[PDB]
């Protein structure tokens, strides 16, 4: 679980610098928490992250939502992740 | 009919788009923007080995790639990310297309690969309610 | 065809001993069905139930309408050898029913109905399976 | 269809409890559904054309049917509701 | 708390009318889907009932026990619940143990409040529960 | 949680020995509990090692227990089957 | 078939390198696959007859390729071998 | 020690320009994970990626003028391998099996 979490973090880090032109560098994961599918069918999950970045020289905190949903694929499982939120905290 | 023209708009808008630099039809779009991007990053090595392995030289390599691109459905296994997978490997070609040049293939690449979806998933496209099934199956709860 | 003889074969045998109570490929495909139907019969006991107590099953008519809206839940366009099994598992449950009601005479073309609707429907997908030899692989223990 | 039958099935049980009437359901000859605003929902609004006998006469009735699924324990699970039934 | 008071009143009387034969509209919502679910889950809550002796208040109170650690949160799950409530309340009837059903609706009303409090506050409690089922 | 379900196969262990061995062993508690999952994403099963205590007779022994589980996609939901691939005393 | 036509390429590209010809695949004209001895082996052996052009003159050639799939870390992973390669 | 020698000779020839074994599958595997593996700094297939990934680090050793580490490299490969699937290393009987899996 964690190896991926820290992922999704860096992930939501990377999209916030691409969607907000940022330089923010991911330090670390503070807390993670994820909501799954309200049914089999929906296969998605929302991570709530709460999660350490340097901006110019000064670590903050920051809280990230990152959707995933995913789908049977040839042979794989394949999934699209989307970053929902980024706000300091 | 008004399933192939829907698919035709979406699917050449997108494939243009990709290749240059940037009602239910708008946000089939949209929806193609989001997440065709994120499969093309995810995809972009397995895209590249089989770009490697295959002729692109003409129209008639163009309708030959649309069926074997379709023939994936086989397993019996048809879904949105599936699809959508199929569509951003045509976004993938189109960008190589530009790159070598050859940017008269990329509508007719647009138009085999509409064919070739709508002919062989009309039954489950309908079922589905069209693009607003694609469009809810990449609805964040 | 050989895929036909052997479908009907797997599927009347299963569907006649499930009704009844007791006792390569074809022989490892009705084993097959044997461990797995019965399990499947259990986990789907109360839908299975729910399903029968909202259908007529009064006639051969009946039975030929009950395969061909049995196969349309494909639709949604995924097949696989667990749903396969559980229509086969359903149909005994059926096969049970009919004998529990005095009407043995709809067990073996209910048995019939669903092998054409299966064969009719899903010969290709079948075929690229290689047949019931993909069957009794996907429930084969690793 | 395989939800269609059982779903006129329940109306004509539904409508001859709540009515204490003996219609006996014959067959569906006709099925509309008009789904939730949104799919989130998951309430189906189910327009069933249906054959019923009534006093072993072949009579026809408009029924519709309002379901509302939700994700069960180890099951997709529903409540069913007959909102209306009548003869056309 | 103010929901326990409403919960406890309505999964009570709830329990009550079924045994014999806001507020208002969650009753009447709960009229509507719970007669439902118990003819549906009749196989379902009679094989799990079998299986769970109820003799006495001691298993009512251990009923709980299993009822708190079973326990994806709506809507149809906790009217599940409160169906199967209803189930071995008209149980505890049949075999003379009517003054087992008012505790009964305390136990199922206590795993509710307990295990899903975070979810009713959010979801505006039984106003929620009757837009689920309108 | 895990602890759940893997208590649901060991009961389910000891039903299955208790009729395919015609004995009529009671489910104690689960001792150890390890599963090896699909090598692949397509083979979509999981083996269960349980080691359990179940009363025979009046007397608490030990049993490993083999439970084998193939999943696929049902209609609208997950679905499975479980086997007793193996039961023997430790 | 978009398998078939990458192994063929293969076939052609793997024969050139091996004997330092310059033959240009055309197409694939019959692909026959005779798989695993068993299933969990998750190998297969490719028979090819395909079209190249060797100096401008499209001749005909059977290919053997060897394929052997296993799970990588989040992807399917292979090894292909060219076992044969003659004009036909 | 005998893995040492067939990761350590084929980590050399690799950065130069079941030895014969990692010959045939090493330069397939590198081919199609060139990318994976320029960003990174159980089965036998995820194990003779892991040695072709030591190879893929070897040839960039030798680029960046560091040729001293890749015999380190093959030890450091080497020793993380066998002391983690020591227990699954022997299910396979050592690198006969390695040469099954790729016959």
């Amino acid at each position: 679980n964690s190896l991926e979490i820290e992922e999704l973090a860096r992930f939501a880090v990377d999209e916030h610098n691409k969607k907000e032109n940022a330089l923010l560098e991911f330090v670390r994961v503070v807390k993670a928490k994820e909501q799954m599918g309200v049914n089999p069918e929906e296969m998605q999950t929302m991570y709530y992250l709460t999660l350490e970045a340097k901006d110019g020289g000064k670590k903050k905190l920051y809280e990230a939502k990152v959707w995933v949903k995913w789908w049977w694929g040839f042979h794989i499982w394949d999934n699209f992740k989307e970053l929902q939120e980024f706000k300091p905290v | 009919s008004e399933l192939y023209r829907q698919s035709l708009e979406i699917i050449s808008r997108y494939l243009r788009e990709q290749a240059t630099g940037a009602a239910t039809s708008r946000k089939a779009l949209e929806t193609l923007r989001r997440v065709g991007d994120g499969v093309q990053r995810n995809h972009e090595t397995a895209f590249q080995g089989m770009l490697r392995k295959l002729d692109i030289k003409n129209e008639d390599d163009v309708k030959s790639l649309s069926r074997v691109m379709i023939h994936v459905f086989s397993d019996g296994v048809t879904n949105w990310g599936r699809i959508v997978t199929l569509i951003s490997f045509g976004a993938f070609v189109a960008k190589h297309l530009k790159t070598i040049n050859q940017e008269s293939c990329i509508e007719p690449l647009a138009e085999s690969i509409t064919d070739v979806l709508v002919r062989t998933k009309r039954d489950w496209l309908v079922k589905q309610r069209g693009w607003d099934g694609f469009v809810e199956f990449f609805h964040v709860e």
